[PDB]
């Protein structure tokens, strides 16, 4: 059967688990369109004790203004496509964060932050963001950085220089992103617009049209558990889905989710059998004319970006293809990528394919280590009175951030 | 209490005729277009993936086995007879569903 | 192991390359079918019409004709269409005689000496 | 590939995405069907399409 998931944990917390030695200790902020993740950066400790905060991005306010449910609690989310693109929501999402983190006491948020953002980020949504954080927020110094970088920035074996393609899998979008030294090669990057809200989406859809005798007894909060829990991704898809045509090997795979009980009552409290949906939903981000989009998928895009090097410098990054987000924690996603590759490199050449320790958690410990071993540079952060001489599309260009173009926004 | 007192009006719909939030992300990169951008400069949508370059496999859309086939009437498509015997027998409130669900013609 | 279609004809469009469109049906199924231009160079080749029962042989394109469904044969023999799918994974035994095998080997086309004694 | 070799993959009538068997001694080709990742190119056309090789190029 299902599950049904938390709410309202009780993570209240005093004026901060502020750390000794040098005096500012930073917040570490994980912002995606499936999770906020957020935690002190716990300097001198080797094992994060907590990436505390783990919930849900999504967030509702009474009709009469009376009371905002920002924490795990119809609701709004401030993103679209994992950037974020709100005022509104996106102070009432942070509020949440800093209440439960700690306040210190004054009008300002008391020390600096490392803040996720968006592979590129639209000049606009770092400007909108800044003048938040900036404005209302007030922090001392700030820096921007890439939730797939940092997780690779964990998993290396130093703090050295390296070459890679991350493929990484938010909730909204999943990027293949080629590193040359340690800089992301932002030309030829490349995205997918789908990522595990829109799979999940699809396998909804899949068994709304399924069971239209109970539409309401599905739900997408449901669908979340069958897709991380039971779904699979294939070793190669149309092998697999000829292995499930057969009755035999059908019935020993179909599952048994039972929905809630109040005929054999299976018509209004169904097992909900699924079979080729714990495959359909995982292949998604591999082939998208599932869900009829035109693009090319993360194994003709690995192709297509890769093929547009040197053959002699090929080599070198794809010696770390790098797993990390939320869709990388499908069982078989390691064993497929490795024969999507095999199937595209020279005769004899070698690769590695190396899954982040943690496929998802790992952006944050990788923004916490950042963050830890950054803390006391200076040319490194957005520090706040730069913020006057500079318009707030700006950034510092440090190892798990983006590109930085000279450039203007003007505005009234 | 609390970081701020008195946030200040950072440019949503504060009290136009428009949506209280800032403009959409369709509208930043329309806007984002208008800038002085160089031919090798990493613009948020020239990171878009390809178009996929192979014609795209033919799945089934009631059960996800590989369809060698299409049905005249209803545009499903299908893998084997028991499945053409179950598609015909559909309410057309789930066959606008499956074409659809895969944006096809169905509007 | 083989591949062949066979059904009734149902429907059947051409336009100008070559674009085409091609429908069957068995006694228990129906198919629309886009036509590559290795069939559009076929069907119109033999004379292929709505309400005719066609065996293609898929591998090669050859339209192997039965005469024309019972349900068309008012306005050639006439037959039941064909039972269950439209395409079938056959499989075919078949049978050469050792010298039969040492004849086609002879010449440009040696398959002509079986039958016309040149062996 | 020498200009003799390609007048037989020209012989051969090949095209890109065939699988294709070449012997680099006799200078032997053999087109063996179209690779199946092509098969949904149309939904009927008059080739035999044979998955892409389990073996050493």
């Amino acid at each position: 059967p299902f599950r049904d998931a938390r709410a309202a944990p009780d993570p209240v917390l005093e004026a901060g688990p502020v750390a000794h030695g040098p005096l500012p200790v930073p917040l570490v902020l994980d912002n995606g369109s499936f999770q906020v993740r957020a935690g002190w950066a716990c300097p001198g400790q080797d094992p994060g004790p907590e990436p505390r905060l783990q919930f849900r991005a999504v967030c509702a306010r009474g009709r009469g203004g009376a009371r905002g449910a920002s924490g795990p609690q119809m609701l709004r989310s401030p993103f679209d496509r994992n950037v974020p693109v709100n005022l509104e929501l996106q102070e009432l999402l942070l509020d949440y964060s800093f209440q439960h983190l700690g306040v210190s006491s004054q009008g300002c948020v008391d020390h600096p932050i490392v803040l996720t953002e968006a592979v590129c980020n639209p000049l606009y949504s770092r400007q909108m963001m800044s003048e938040l954080l900036f404005e209302c927020y007030g922090i001392p110094k700030v820096a921007y950085g890439i939730d797939s970088l940092f997780s690779f920035y964990h998993n290396k074996p130093k703090n050295s220089m390296c070459s890679g393609l991350i493929i990484s899998s938010g909730y909204q979008c999943t990027h293949v992103l080629p590193i040359l030294e340690g800089r992301l090669d932002a030309k030829n990057c490349k995205r997918i617009n789908l990522g595990g809200s829109q799979a999940a989406g699809y396998l909804q859809r899949l068994l709304q049209l399924k069971y239209p005798g109970h539409l309401a007894a599905i739900t997408l909060s449901r669908m979340e558990e069958i897709l991380h829990e039971h779904s699979y991704i294939a070793e190669d898809y149309v092998e697999e889905l000829h292995k499930w045509r057969c009755p035999d090997y059908y019935e020993n795979n179909v599952h048994k989710m039972q929905l809630p009980f109040s005929v054999f009552n299976l018509a209004a409290y169904h097992q909900l059998f699924v079979g080729t949906e714990r495959i359909r939903a995982p292949e998604i981000i591999f082939q998208p004319s599932l869900i009829g989009e035109e693009q090319a998928g993360i194994a003709e895009t690995l192709q297509y970006i890769l093929d547009r090097y040197p053959k002699d410098i090929q080599e070198m990054l794809v010696q770390n293809v790098f797993l990390t987000g939320g869709n990388t924690m499908y069982p078989g996603m390691k064993a497929r990528m490795e024969k999507e590759l095999l199937e595209m490199r020279p005769f004899r050449s070698s690769f590695q394919v190396q899954l982040a320790s943690n496929p998802v958690l790992d952006a944050w410990y990788g923004a916490r280590d950042w963050a830890l071993n950054h803390l006391d540079d200076n040319e490194v952060w957005i520090t706040r009175k730069e913020y006057e001489e500079k318009g707030g599309e700006y950034l510092k260009e440090h190892c798990a951030s983006n590109i930085y173009v000279p450039i203007r926004l003007p505005k009234q | 209490k609390d970081p701020n007192f008195v946030h200040s009006g950072h440019g949503g719909a504060v009290a136009g005729k428009k949506n209280r939030t800032w403009k959409n992300l369709k509208q930043i990169l329309a806007s984002e277009r208008a800038l002085p951008w160089q031919l090798n400069d990493p613009n948020y949508f020239s990171i878009d993936a390809p178009p996929s370059f192979k014609p795209a496999k033919k799945y089934s859309d009631v059960s996800g086995l590989l369809a060698n086939y299409t049905d005249p009437q209803s545009k499903l498509r299908f893998s084997t007879i028991e499945e053409f015997s179950y598609i015909r027998r559909l309410p057309s409130d789930v066959v606008t569903g499956y074409l659809a669900l895969r944006k096809a013609t169905s509007i | 192991e083989t591949e062949i279609i066979e059904g009734e004809v149902v429907e059947i469009q051409i336009d100008r390359s070559k674009v085409g469109k091609l429908t069957l049906k068995t006694t228990e199924m129906e198919t629309i079918y886009d036509l590559g231009t290795k069939m559009i160079e076929s069907l119109t080749k033999d004379k292929v019409q709505a309400g005719d029962v066609i065996t293609i042989d898929k591998a090669t394109g050859k339209i192997s004709k039965l005469g024309r469904s019972f349900t068309r044969a008012r306005d050639t023999k006439f037959v039941q269409c064909p039972d269950g799918e439209l395409q079938k994974r056959k499989e075919v035994v078949h049978t050469v005689s050792l010298h039969e095998i040492d004849v086609i080997n002879s010449r440009t086309q040696g398959f002509l000496a079986l039958f016309s004694g040149d062996t | 590939l020498d200009p003799s070799i390609f007048e037989s993959l020209q012989k051969e009538r090949v095209e890109a995405g065939d699988v294709i068997y070449i012997e680099a001694n006799s200078g032997a080709v053999k087109r063996q069907g179209r690779c199946d990742t092509y098969a949904t190119e149309f939904d009927l056309e008059a080739e035999e399409y044979v998955p892409l090789p389990k073996g050493d190029v």
